[PDB]
Order: C-alpha cells, then sequence, then structure tokens
C-alpha cells in the first residue's frame, strides 16, 4: 500500500489540503494495518485463552468485508 | 540641446566596422568583472552557472570631442553605434544578456575619448571536475575570455588592479560548495586563426560535506550495524538471521544505486562508492558468516558457539579501524 | 492608522554636547520617516527626509538614523539656534506625526 | 544546400589537419577511438551536391556498467546458491530465500 | 498591488507585501534601488501527509513487536527489519523533494528522532532474545516495561517537537 | 511461480503463504509499472486484460 501511494503521489503538485483519492489511499490503509493489530491482539492472548482467540478471528473474517464495504459505500457516495 | 550637436559630429563619417587604430597598434582592452553570485555547481553536466557584470574600457581616438561636458553618459541606444569588442567566454556552454524593461548596457564617453562599456552577463561556464576524493573534493575551476577575431596583434586585454570584486558571498547559491577565493591569469593560445590574448578567472570551490554525510554515510553505518545486530539473535536455523541478512544485502544495493545516481557516471571509482562497496562487503561477510556457523552447527556445536563471539567482537573491530583508515586518508589530502 | 511615538516629550541640555532625539513606530514604515523643526510663531522645516539624508542648507551636525520601526536624530556640536520643536512624521502610508519634542536650554 | 557540385566544392584544408582538438575531449562514459574525415557526392531529384563528413567511433567503457549491475546479479546468484547448504527442513529459510533472490 | 485573484500559489500562503526605497554604491556611481518584499507562509497539510504521518505509522508499527510472544522470533526480527527499511525509504525521499542545503532542517530531525526510536525498539528485541531461554523473567520484566516506555517517551517527543516548532 | 506453489507440501504453511504474498506482490508492482508508458487514456488495452488474467491467476 505505501508502494502504490508513493507511485502515485510522484505525478502531482504538492498540494496542501488531502485529495479524494488520497482519501481511499488512507483508508485503505488503515483497513491493512487494523488487520495486522488484530492478529497482534490474537497473537498476544493466543496461548492464555485460545477460544476467544478463534471468536475473534471469526469475528474479523465476518466483520472486516463488511464494514469495508460499507466503507466504500459512503466513499463512492459521497462524491460520485 | 549641444549634447546632441556632439553626438552628431561624433558619428558623422564614423565607421564602425573599424577598431580604434587599424594600422597602427594593437587596441589595449582593460577588463573589470563584479560577480553578483555564483550559481549551483551540477556535477552531472560539469558546470556553473554565475551572473557578473562586464565592464570594457578602452580609447577611440575618434570619439573625441571638446565641450564643457567632461563624460557623456549614454543608455544602450548608442551601443550599436560605435566599434565594440568581441569579446566572448571560451568555456561557456551558455551565456545570456537581460533584456528587461530594456538592454541592461551602459556606455561612457569621456572627454580625451576613453570609452567605458559595461553589460550584465549570466554564463554557465563548464569545468570539467575529477570527482576523485568525492565528496571531499575541491576544485578551483575558471571562467575564461578573449576577442573571437582579434589576434593578439590587434586587441590586447588586461586586468586592472582591482579588476574582480565579489559581494557578500551569503546570498550566493552554492550548496555543497565554499568560495575560498580567486585569482586572475593571462596568456596567449595558438588556434587556426592566429594567436590570441586568453584572460582568465579562477573561482576556488570547496565542497562541503554536510548534505552527502547524512544522506549517504549514515544510512549505511546505520545498515552496518544492524547486519551486525544478527551475531546476537538467537543461533539456529531460524530465519530471524537469514531474512534479515537478505533484506540488509537488498536494502545495501539500493541505497548504492541510489548513491551513485546522486553523481554522473563517472567509470572510475570514487571515494563514496569506495566506502559503499567496502559497507556492501562487510554485510556479506556477515551473511555468509552465519551460513558458515549454521553449516557447522550440525558438524560441531562449540565451533560455532565460539564462532558467533567471534564474529561479534571482530566486525565491529574491522569497521572501527576501516573508517579510521578511509578518513584519515581522505580528510589529510 | 500608524501612530508614531515620540521620547522624550521635553529635554533641556546646554549648548555643544551630543543630543539624541528617538521616534518609534507602531508598525513597519521603511525608510519614510522626517524630521521637521519648528521654531516658535514659524512654520515646521524639513530636515531629515528619508531616513538619514540631510536636507539641503542643513547644517551638517543633523545627523539622522533610521530602521524599519526605530529611528532616531542625532545633533552633534549643538548651537543656541536650535531650540525648537521636533517632529518626526512616517509617510509610508497616509502620513501621522509624533507629540514632538520641546528642545529648550539649560 | 543551393548551390550544385558544379557552383560550389567543398574539401578540408589540410586533408587531415583540418579537424583538430578530438584527442582531448574527455567523454564521461566513451572513449573516442578515432574519427575519419570524408568527401563525397550526394544525388537528389534537384542536382547533386558537394558532402563532407566527419564521423567518431566511440567505444564505452565498461567500469561503471560492472560496478553497478553486473556485481549485484552474481551476488544475488551467489546467495540464492546459499540455499543448497540449509537443510530441506528449513523450509521457510530456503523459500524466503529464493524468493527474495527473484525479487532482487 | 496585488489582484485579489491573482494567486498561483499551491505550498505557500501570501501574507503581504512591503515596500522600501534605497542607495546602493557602486564601482560606477551611486544608485536608487527600490525594493519589495513578499512575506510568504509555507502550509504545512502536505508535509504532515506525506512525511509526519508515514513516520509516525512506520514507529507505532515498530512499536506493535513488543506485544507478540518471545516465541514467534522471525516475526519480531521481520517487523523490526522492515520498520528500519521503511524509515530509510522514507528518510530519502523526504531528503528528495528539498534543495540539497548543507545543514539539517526540522523535519530532518524528526526522521532522525524516529528511525532512532525504530533502531531502539529492534535493539531491545534483540536484547530480549538474548536473556531468553536463560532468564526468562529479566526478558518478560524489560519487555513489559518497553510496552509502556516507548509509547510514552514517543508521545512526549512528538509533544515537545510539535510545542516548539508551531507554538513560534 | 505462483503455481509452483501447488507442489509443496500442505505441512508447510508459511513457505505457500510466502509464495502467494510476493507473487502478488510482483503482479501489482508489473501493473503499476506496465502503464507508466503508455498515455492516461480512459480504456482497457490488450495488455491490460492480459494482467488482469495474470493477477486473477495468482489470486486464484
Ligand atoms: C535563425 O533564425 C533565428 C530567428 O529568426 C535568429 O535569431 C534571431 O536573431 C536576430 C539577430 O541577432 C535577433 O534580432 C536581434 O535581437 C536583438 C535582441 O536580442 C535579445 O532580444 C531578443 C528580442 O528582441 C526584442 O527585445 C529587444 C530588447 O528587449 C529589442 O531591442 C528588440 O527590437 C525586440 O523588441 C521587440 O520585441 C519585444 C518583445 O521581445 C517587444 O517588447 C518590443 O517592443 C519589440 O517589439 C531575443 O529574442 C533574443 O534572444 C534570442 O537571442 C539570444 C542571443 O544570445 C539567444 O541567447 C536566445 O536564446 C534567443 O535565441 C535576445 O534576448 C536586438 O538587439 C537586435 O536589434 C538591434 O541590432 C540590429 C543589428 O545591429 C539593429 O538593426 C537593430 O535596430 C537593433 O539595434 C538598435 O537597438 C540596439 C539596442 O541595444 C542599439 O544598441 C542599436 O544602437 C540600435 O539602436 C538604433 O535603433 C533603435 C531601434 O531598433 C533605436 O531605438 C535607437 O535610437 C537607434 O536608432 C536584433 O533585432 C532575433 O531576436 C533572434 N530571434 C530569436 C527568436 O532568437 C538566428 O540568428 C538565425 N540564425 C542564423 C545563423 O541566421
Ligand atoms: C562510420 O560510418 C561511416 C558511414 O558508414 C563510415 O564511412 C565510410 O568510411 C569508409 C572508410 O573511410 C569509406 O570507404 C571508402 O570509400 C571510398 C569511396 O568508394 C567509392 O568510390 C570509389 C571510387 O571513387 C569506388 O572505387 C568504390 O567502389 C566506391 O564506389 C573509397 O574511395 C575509399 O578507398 C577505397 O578505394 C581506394 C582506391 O581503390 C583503395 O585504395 C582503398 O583501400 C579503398 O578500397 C574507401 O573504400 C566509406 O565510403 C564510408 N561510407 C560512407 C557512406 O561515407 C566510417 O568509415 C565509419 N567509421 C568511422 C570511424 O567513422
Ligand atoms: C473473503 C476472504 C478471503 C478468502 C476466504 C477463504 C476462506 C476459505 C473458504 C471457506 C471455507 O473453508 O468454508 C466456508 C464455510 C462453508 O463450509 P463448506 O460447507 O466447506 O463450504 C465451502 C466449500 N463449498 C468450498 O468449496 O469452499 O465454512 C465455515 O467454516 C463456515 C463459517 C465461515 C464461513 C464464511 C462466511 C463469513 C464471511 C463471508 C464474507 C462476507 C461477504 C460480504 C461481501 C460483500
Ligand atoms: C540516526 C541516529 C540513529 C542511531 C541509533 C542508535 C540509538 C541508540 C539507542 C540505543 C538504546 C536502546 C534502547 C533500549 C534497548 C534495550 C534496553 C533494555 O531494556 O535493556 C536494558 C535492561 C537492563 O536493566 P533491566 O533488565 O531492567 O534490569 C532489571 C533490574 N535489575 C532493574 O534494573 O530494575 O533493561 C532496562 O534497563 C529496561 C529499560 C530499557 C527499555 C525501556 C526504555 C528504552 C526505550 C526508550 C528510549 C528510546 C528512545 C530513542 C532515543 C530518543
Ligand atoms: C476505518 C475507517 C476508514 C478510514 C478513515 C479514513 C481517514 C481519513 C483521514 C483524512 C483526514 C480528513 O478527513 O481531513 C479533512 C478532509 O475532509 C473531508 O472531506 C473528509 C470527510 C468527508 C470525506 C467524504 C467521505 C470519505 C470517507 C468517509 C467514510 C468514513 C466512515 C466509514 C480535512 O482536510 P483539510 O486539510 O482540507 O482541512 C482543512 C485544510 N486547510
Ligand atoms: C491513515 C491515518 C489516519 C489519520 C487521518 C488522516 C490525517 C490527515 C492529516 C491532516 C492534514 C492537514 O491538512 O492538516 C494540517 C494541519 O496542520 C497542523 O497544524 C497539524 C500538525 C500536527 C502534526 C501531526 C500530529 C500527530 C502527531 C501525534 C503523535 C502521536 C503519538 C502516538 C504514540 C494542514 O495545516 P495547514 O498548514 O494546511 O493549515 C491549514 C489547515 N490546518
Ligand atoms: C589581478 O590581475 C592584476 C594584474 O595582473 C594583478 O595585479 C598585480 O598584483 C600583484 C600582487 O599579486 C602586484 O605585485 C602587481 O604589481 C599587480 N600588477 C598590476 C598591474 O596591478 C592582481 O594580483 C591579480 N589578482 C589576483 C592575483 O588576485
Ligand atoms: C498510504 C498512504 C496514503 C496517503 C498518504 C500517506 C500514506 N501512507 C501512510 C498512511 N502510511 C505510510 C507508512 C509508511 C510508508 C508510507 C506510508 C504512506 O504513504
Amino acid at each position: 500500500m505505501t508502494t502504490i501511494n508513493t507511485h502515485l503521489r510522484e505525478t502531482l503538485p504538492k498540494i496542501p489540503y488531502v485529495k479524494a483519492i488520497d482519501m481511499y489511499l488512507m483508508g485503505c490503509f488503515v483497513f491493512v494495518f487494523m488487520a495486522l493489530l488484530e492478529y497482534a491482539l490474537v497473537n498476544y492472548i493466543f496461548f492464555s485463552q485460545p477460544a476467544r482467540a478463534a471468536a475473534i478471528d471469526r469475528w474479523s473474517r465476518i466483520f472486516f468485508p463488511v464494514v469495508f464495504s460499507f466503507f466504500n459505500i459512503v466513499y463512492w457516495l459521497y462524491y460520485v | 540641446g549641444d549634447v546632441t550637436v556632439i553626438l552628431n559630429n561624433l558619428l558623422e563619417g564614423y565607421d564602425n566596422k573599424l577598431r580604434p587604430d587599424i594600422g597602427v597598434k594593437p587596441t589595449l582592452i582593460h577588463t573589470d568583472m563584479y560577480v553578483n553570485s555564483i550559481g549551483p555547481v551540477n556535477a552531472i553536466n560539469m558546470e556553473y552557472t554565475i551572473d557578473i557584470f562586464f565592464a570594457q574600457t578602452w580609447y577611440d581616438r575618434r570619439l573625441k570631442f571638446n565641450s564643457t561636458i567632461k563624460v557623456l553618459r549614454l543608455n544602450s541606444n548608442m551601443v550599436g553605434k560605435i566599434w565594440i569588442p568581441d569579446t566572448f567566454f571560451r568555456n561557456s556552454k551558455k551565456a545570456d544578456a537581460h533584456w528587461i524593461t530594456t538592454p541592461n548596457r551602459m556606455l561612457r564617453i569621456w572627454n580625451d575619448g576613453r570609452v567605458l562599456y559595461t553589460l550584465r552577463l549570466t554564463i554557465d561556464a563548464e569545468c570539467q571536475l575529477q570527482l576523485h576524493n568525492f565528496p571531499m573534493d575541491e576544485h578551483s575551476c575558471p571562467l575564461e575570455f578573449s576577442s573571437y577575431g582579434y589576434p593578439r596583434e590587434e586587441i590586447v586585454y588586461q586586468w586592472k588592479r582591482s579588476s574582480v570584486e565579489v559581494g557578500d558571498t551569503r546570498s550566493w547559491r552554492l550548496y555543497q560548495f565554499s568560495f575560498v577565493g580567486l585569482r586572475n591569469t593571462t596568456e596567449v593560445v595558438k588556434t587556426t586563426s592566429g594567436d590570441y590574448v586568453v584572460m582568465s578567472v579562477y573561482f576556488d570551490l570547496s565542497r562541503r560535506m554536510g548534505y552527502f554525510t547524512i544522506q549517504t554515510y549514515i544510512p549505511c553505518t546505520l545498515i552496518v550495524v544492524l547486519s551486525w545486530v544478527s551475531f546476537w539473535i538467537n543461533k539456529d536455523a531460524v530465519p530471524a538471521r537469514t531474512s534479515l541478512g537478505i533484506t540488509t544485502v537488498l536494502t545495501m544495493t539500493t541505497l548504492s544505486t541510489i548513491a551513485r545516481k546522486s553523481l554522473p557516471k563517472v567509470s572510475y571509482v570514487t571515494a563514496m562508492d569506495l566506502f559503499v562497496s567496502v559497507c556492501f562487503i562487510f554485510v556479506f561477510s556477515a551473511l555468509v558468516e552465519y551460513g558458515t556457523l549454521h553449516y557447522f552447527v550440525s558438524s560441531q556445536p562449540a565451533r560455532a558457539a565460539k564462532m558467533d563471539s567471534y564474529a561479534r567482537i571482530f566486525f565491529p573491530t574491522a569497521f572501527c579501524l576501516f573508517n579510521l583508515v578511509y578518513w584519515v586518508s581522505y580528510l589529510y589530502l | 492608522n500608524i501612530v508614531m511615538t515620540q521620547s522624550p516629550k521635553s529635554m533641556s541640555m546646554s549648548v555643544g554636547e551630543r543630543v539624541t532625539l528617538s521616534c518609534k513606530a507602531s508598525e513597519y514604515v521603511g525608510t519614510y520617516v522626517s524630521w521637521y523643526q519648528q521654531k516658535p510663531e514659524q512654520s515646521p522645516k524639513l530636515l531629515i527626509y528619508g531616513a538619514s539624508n540631510r536636507y539641503t542648507g542643513v547644517p551638517d551636525r543633523f545627523t539622522g538614523s533610521g530602521s524599519a520601526t526605530d529611528f532616531t536624530l542625532t545633533i552633534g556640536s549643538v548651537q543656541a539656534e536650535d531650540l525648537a520643536d521636533y517632529h518626526c512624521g512616517q509617510s509610508y502610508s497616509y502620513p501621522t506625526f509624533g507629540a514632538g519634542t520641546k528642545l529648550e536650554l539649560k | 544546400y543551393g548551390y550544385t557540385t558544379d557552383d560550389i566544392e567543398f574539401y578540408w584544408r589540410g586533408d587531415d589537419n583540418a579537424v583538430t582538438g578530438v584527442t582531448k575531449i574527455e567523454l564521461p562514459q566513451f572513449s573516442i577511438v578515432d574519427y575519419k574525415l570524408i568527401t563525397k557526392k550526394v544525388v537528389f531529384s534537384t542536382g547533386s551536391y558537394p558532402r563532407l563528413s566527419l564521423s567518431f567511433k566511440l567505444k564505452r567503457n565498461i567500469g561503471y556498467f560492472i560496478l553497478q549491475t553486473y556485481m549485484p546479479s552474481i551476488l544475488i546468484t551467489i546467495l540464492s546458491w546459499v540455499s543448497f547448504w540449509i537443510n530441506y527442513d528449513a523450509s521457510a529459510a530456503r523459500v524466503a530465500l529464493g524468493i527474495t533472490t527473484v525479487l532482487t | 498591488v496585488v489582484a485579489e485573484d491573482g494567486s498561483r500559489l499551491n505550498q505557500y500562503d501570501l501574507l503581504g507585501q512591503t515596500v522600501d526605497s534605497g542607495i546602493v554604491q557602486s564601482s560606477t556611481g551611486e544608485y536608487v534601488v527600490m525594493t519589495t518584499h513578499f512575506h510568504l507562509k509555507r502550509k504545512i497539510g502536505y508535509f504532515v501527509i506525506q512525511t509526519y504521518l508515514p513516520c509516525i505509522m512506520t514507529v507505532i508499527l515498530s512499536q506493535v513487536s513488543f506485544w507478540l510472544n518471545r516465541e514467534s522470533v522471525p516475526a519480531r526480527t521481520v517487523f523490526g527489519v522492515t520498520t528500519v527499511l521503511t524509515m530509510t525509504t522514507l528518510s530519502i525521499s523526504a531528503r528528495n523533494s528539498l534543495p540539497k542545503v548543507a545543514y539539517a532542517t526540522a523535519m530532518d530531525w524528526f526522521i532522525a528522532v524516529c528511525y532512532a526510536f525504530v533502531f531502539s525498539a529492534l535493539i531491545e528485541f534483540a536484547t530480549v532474545n538474548y536473556f531468553t531461554k536463560s532468564q526468562p523473567a529479566r526478558a518478560a520484566k524489560i519487555d513489559r516495561l518497553s510496552r509502556i516506555a516507548f509509547p510514552l517517551l514517543f508521545g512526549i517527543f512528538n509533544l515537545v517537537y510539535w510545542a516548539t516548532y508551531l507554538n513560534r
């Protein structure tokens, strides 16, 4: 994701405010970062209580795509 | 009123195709230079920019008048109507005068026929930078000028006592370099056209090693110490000392690529890329040492056990020694 | 409005000694500060125009010094015909004057 | 351009010293092997015109390319070979080595 | 006078103008010079979004490694290595945009401190691994101390830096 | 390279995961690189379709 952003920004002017493409890339980066942090949280409680770890994995499987779809719909209805 | 009469009398029956003293003696021209700024010095094109006020003075007995007026102070309007020396800069990739809002030119004619002619110039002057010892490299490269078509028998240039004057040097555009002084020189060069008096001004520039330090040297040594960090990791077949090594190598090669792209494509070895190559050898040595250690784990455990500490001590000492040798050799040169 | 503060309001001094008058500008006024001398029952007379430019006929003992917001008028070998009000005025914007300094003999 | 070969003739003054300064040229990436001076005539639809050709033979210096692009390839190939000295049990290590070498 | 809509600045902001008149001595005589000064103020949003947020995210990612269990050695090694590589790339990129000045800017100091934090996190992990399986209590103690120390120190540094470079 | 991961043993999860992720990253880099040579037209070229199908195969 960082590579995508860096390649994109090398073709625009140095603009202060946030562009819509920047908003989308930031949101996607936040999603990836949240996935990594969710894995770290799982690993923090792996040994002590694997049941809640499995529950968290299932909940993530269910609720990452849903929140991503909601964010996409919000983004594409705000601008278009 | 009567200055118009003087000007009309001066130009009547006057031929600006002929230099003063056409068939008598060479025309002597005294030159002065005021250096406004010395622009960026891009080693990629081996050139530097310079903005100057260029003053030329000579005697023209045809421009001789008698009046209470002692000096005629004129603008560029009359420059094209009298004879002007065809001075050009020999090592200039390109140059241009300034023309806004009017031609930045000045002409003054004195009672006895002395002429002063000044104009503003920006010049991109070529000089070949020998980039050995870069970025600990010092250069003194010239600005040469002469007449194009008049050989020594016809025009002779002469530096005044205070010919070259510099400004403040605080507002100049020298980033990698610092101005440390200058000197002027004269000589005669032989060409297919004839012998020409060539005047030269040498500007002494020393590179300041503050940008390249933080741009290349610190990251490379930091990568080297990161490579060292591997020697303390748990000693096994763990990928923590394999991925670490290979990532160190790829970062090293990327840094080398960027650093070399900093400067022009010269076939010889600079001081910077020797350092990068040595830091590139150190990381490879650490990685191969780990490989051999892991191979010997299966054969001899004590061998690997003592090898880890031996590398842990032999690497930083060798790196410090190389740093000392490198900096001592290059700084005292 | 640019208000100019002049100090001291009044100062009594003896002949032949260096006396300095200070003017302070509320805002930036590059060098468009003038010093005028007004003798009793007389119109003001321009002494210094711009910053540190003696006007014609002004004795060389009147010296002006300036800045972006701090200006001083310096009199050197004072004489007895210098007893007058001294005003500083800016001209960077619509002109404004200070209160003035009443020179005294003592 | 305008004057055909019966109006104008071109020739080198000296025929070998007409061109000077070649040996003093230094190029960062090339070396001037040599140069030739040619006299010929070229035919166009509007007539035949004199022509002079000056040509340089430039050889590229190799050392810069060696340093910048060749060594890294050999070094990455050797680092890929290093995978053979790792035991087959360490799948992650060998696969990381190979993939990283491909990426490099 | 500046036109109301006549602004082609995108990275700066025009605060106002200022004129002056003066004299310059020259070897050819004494000339009048008229001066104008345009007071400009750089906008910070672009540099925030493109350097400061990436560096803060990289530091946070490096500090995440403290919450991984001591058994997942390659995980923490990858965290440290990739964070250091990211910091180096960011330093290069952020230095690209600028003239090659010979001194250090505020951005340079911020990048250097973030680079130091990432390296210190890597060193802490190396020390933990060194003391693992020999003094597990000590390793656990240092890890659980770092988990609070590193974010706290980074926050304190950020607060100090911004307070000193914005209250100005 | 992505399809070579099939022949690995199922008891090596890190290796096949690395294969997949690095192949996807390489595909993304190639897709970013390919367009850089062409003007910014608003439709898909034949090369775009080829890259899309290759990305689909790697993802699958
Ligand atoms: C291949 O083709 C190319 C394209 O055709 C060709 O390039 C052209 O070459 C010619 C010949 O050299 C150039 O014409 C000359 O230009 C000189 C100025 O050069 C600078 O400025 C021009 C633009 O010129 C405008 O601005 C100046 C000053 O601002 C004016 O003086 C000009 O008249 C002209 O003004 C008009 O345009 C302005 C807008 O720009 C208007 O605002 C204005 O109102 C006018 O309408 C630039 O283009 C130049 O840049 C180019 O050249 C430089 C060279 O180094 C390059 O580096 C650069 O990259 C560009 O290539 C440059 O910056 C003129 O000075 C010159 O005219 C004087 O000389 C001739 C001959 O001596 C006189 O006949 C003429 O009358 C002028 O002399 C009078 O004025 C001078 C002023 O100093 C006096 O000293 C002199 O005594 C004399 O005074 C008398 O007349 C006055 C009235 O003129 C009067 O006031 C006096 O009282 C007195 O009576 C000449 O015109 C042309 O610009 C080039 N064009 C381009 C695009 O480059 C190339 O050579 C060809 N190659 C070959 C191999 O053939
Ligand atoms: C870089 O690239 C350029 C362009 O290709 C090369 O230019 C060629 O250079 C060679 C060597 O200088 C030229 O070869 C010469 O051609 C001449 C013309 O020959 C024609 O005309 C004669 C009669 O006028 C006919 O006999 C012949 O059939 C052709 O129709 C020859 O006169 C030259 O000498 C030859 O003849 C004499 C007398 O018989 C012999 O003593 C010689 O040994 C030789 O046989 C010579 O052959 C060639 O013409 C150039 N080509 C072009 C297109 O100009 C450069 O050489 C190349 N390298 C460099 C460093 O620039
Ligand atoms: C371009 C320039 C780049 C240059 C890079 C070089 C950077 C140099 C920066 C290098 C410094 C590296 C930072 C820390 C790494 C490991 C420290 C560590 O933990 O090992 C010591 C150990 C010994 O004591 P114990 O085990 O607790 O003993 C138990 C009992 N006997 C008792 O003492 O009570 O534990 C401690 O001391 C814990 C405190 C350190 C960690 C938390 C704060 C540090 C980070 C916070 C501070 C880090 C901020 C970074 C700098 C501002
Ligand atoms: C610039 O050139 C002038 C003329 O050649 C030099 O002037 C001479 O300076 C030396 C001192 O180095 C004196 O001994 C001569 O008497 C001077 N000659 C004249 C004619 O003035 C001057 O030194 C040069 N500037 C340098 C070298 O910096
Ligand atoms: C991904 C992205 C989009 C827009 C602005 C910034 C970033 N962004 C972020 C949010 N985090 C990074 C962390 C490390 C390296 C680069 C980036 C980066 O470019």
